[PDB]
């Protein structure tokens, strides 16, 4: 299991530099497969991520969602866990989140994510 | 626009060292609140706030409007420690600010000062380690003093941006 | 005095030279972190939350409780003010406070503050 | 500090209407020059610079100093048209600046005006499509007045550039 | 009037429908481009330099030179004021000016000017 | 041929994503192997890229260098041609450069590559 290792925050643009790596993808839910085993998320710059679930969905995902999982050889995320951001007070600014994510990567010495 | 600063900067740059005061803005977290002097005996007069003298004679003397009264007036004068990721700053906060940082009014506060020595310390315990945006005047003093002109609840989306630009700016070098 | 925004990963890296704490050339006492609550135990003397910020395995954060019990449920983002405590060489977090997250933008901003923080802080 | 503004911004924000002037700065390229008036005859007493009248008798009079003189002093007052990636604007450059843009003191430079009519056309060519940092005043009667012209600094202009693109994604 | 800094790739691409030129939806008149000189031929009516900015294949720039002969040597960096001249679906550049760069920082700044300018113009 | 193809402007930390692509690498001349056949250029973030020549240097190299070439499998750059930036007048700001390189790639749409 991955919940005990570092999990890099990324957007669609990175998916291919993270093949086989445990990650943390945050984006807005756009479409969920019928067999609720494959939904997709649009990151903060609009690029799209394809989240695959080893198992079918109980409740209804929707809105901003954070997924943790491992990047596939086909540049997708086999999702191990996901949480839905709380927005009842304020709408989560996804484009800002995105600028942070790029900032994290431009300065890994200030936001470590290895070992 | 706003004069955004960091504690280290206000110190470092020497704001308030000279002639007239200096005004700056920073985001900070309150790290400590002194519960002692936080409250004083206030002239009961309209808009007057001088400290009334306790004439043990059941009466209260405001030296400013040279009058005496029975009634009382409570007024906050909260000494606080605000700190950021690099520094801290002892700032004094009158009625206005302090009521924001604490949650209640000088009336409601001072009273509970007698009643429960605890339910009181409760408000002070709670209010600590919270963040706000502070507008802060700064000028020298002899026997540098800091006065909290305003207090707003931090806006994160906007501090996020500000921070972002700051990082990018730090990069250009 | 001053209070430093960090990530767990950086806490784990700090060392205790001369009974003090450093993340590189930075001395750290009080620190904040934002993260999600994965586990919460009442214990009998204080609460013990396993808190995750995705940057390393979840850290233990315990705060003194009273008994003479409001536990933040799991799956909830929370900022945490408090100080780092090295013991048996493992690292844990001792919690001055634990404000659950109201506005999730606060969490984004934290990242930004952790990064901004250690940049200025490293001369 | 400085009031950097694009020309479309200077126009847009309507600098110039207010009761007092406005000042901005920009980096633009001289896109055209109007040699049409560029020079004029001026009181040759140092510091007055009125358009002396030619008495046609080989004497000129300055209705300010209240004096007739025999001699001269030519002065520049160039109408320049500058542009950026999105707009252009007509300004007017007096002595100091104009010599900065053409490279020749109006003094010397003016005599040539008539000597070689094509040699004049020399500068008004080599000067065109050159770029600068412009300090500009603006009132209404709007009216741009070039307070100063410095050669563009690309490194600094560069940084300013990087910061605005980024500022732009924070939408 | 207004001059648009572009990249050769943006030109080769431009469409000319409606008798006008539009890269993206931006219509371009005059333009500037920085690039390095790969070839130069003194012809008799005008010079012809092949200029590279790496975004695409080096495009042709023509400057009308008189003769009633000092060419910019190859492998030197120049900025170029001019305008997109489409001819038989074969884009070219007609050169008002052609100045070599003394300070290569200008080269860097252009890239920025380009991207900056098109972002602003586009909407 | 190289010179008639669009070449992407990259920094050392991009080599990996331009495996086998035609690029343009600007940087500073650090080490310059004794065979003269290979040299190292440091980009504007301090990171290094290795440049390989098909024929040992014909001259003395120094300062800022622009290399055009294809990205090898060992993530180095087989150089087709190189240029030395003219500095005698104004020192070249290699860092401002890099900042531009990142933007070229953050904003493809406003600085396209290829027709
Ligand atoms: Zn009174
Ligand atoms: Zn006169």
């Amino acid at each position: 299991d991955m919940m005990d290792l570092p999990r890099s925050r990324i957007n669609a643009g990175m998916l291919a530099q993270f093949i086989d790596k445990p990650v943390c993808f945050v984006g807005r839910l756009e479409k969920i497969h019928p067999t609720g085993k494959m939904f997709i998320l649009s990151d903060g710059e609009g690029k799209n991520g394809t989240i695959e679930l080893m198992e079918p969905l109980d409740e209804e995902i929707s809105g901003i969602v954070e997924v943790v999982g491992r990047v596939t050889a086909k540049a997708t995320i086999l999702c191990t866990s996901y949480v839905q951001f709380k927005e009842d007070s304020h709408p989560f600014d996804l484009g800002l989140y995105n600028e942070a994510v790029k900032i994290i990567h431009d300065f890994p010495q200030f936001y470590p994510l290895g070992i | 626009n706003t004069n955004w600063k960091t504690l280290y900067e206000v110190k470092s740059e020497n704001l308030g060292q000279g002639d007239k005061p200096d005004y700056f803005s920073s985001v900070a977290t309150v790290v400590y609140l002194r519960k002692e002097n936080c409250m004083y005996q206030a002239c009961p007069t309209q808009d007057c706030n001088k400290k009334v003298i306790d004439q043990q004679n059941g009466l209260y003397r405001c030296e400013k409007c040279d009058t005496e009264f029975p009634n009382f007036k409570y007024r906050m004068i909260l000494s606080v420690n605000i700190a950021d990721f690099q520094e801290n700053q002892w700032v004094t906060c009158f009625q206005e600010s302090a009521e924001a940082i604490l949650g209640q009014n000088a009336a409601y506060l001072g009273e509970l000062k007698d009643k429960n020595e605890q339910a009181f310390e409760e408000v002070f315990q709670n209010a600590n380690f919270r963040s706000f945006i502070f507008r802060v005047r700064v000028k020298v003093e002899t026997y540098i003093k800091a006065t909290v002109m305003d207090v707003k609840p931090v806006d994160y989306r906007e501090y996020g941006r500000r921070l972002v630009m700051s990082i990018r700016r730090s990069a250009l070098m | 005095q001053h209070i430093v925004p960090c990530t767990i990963s950086q806490l784990l890296s700090a060392t205790l030279v001369d009974e003090v704490f450093r993340i590189g050339n930075v001395e750290i006492s009080q620190v904040t972190i934002v993260g999600i609550i994965r586990h919460a135990e009442k214990a009998p003397t204080n609460i013990v939350y396993k808190i995750d910020d995705m940057t390393a395995a979840p850290m233990d954060v315990r705060q003194w409780v009273d008994t003479d019990n409001t536990v933040v449920p799991p799956e909830t983002y929370v900022k945490v003010a408090g100080h780092l405590r090295s013991f048996q060489n493992k690292k844990s977090l001792v919690a001055f406070k634990i404000m659950p997250l109201e506005d999730m933008n606060e969490f984004t901003t934290h990242i930004l503050e952790v990064i901004n923080a250690h940049m200025v802080l490293s001369k």
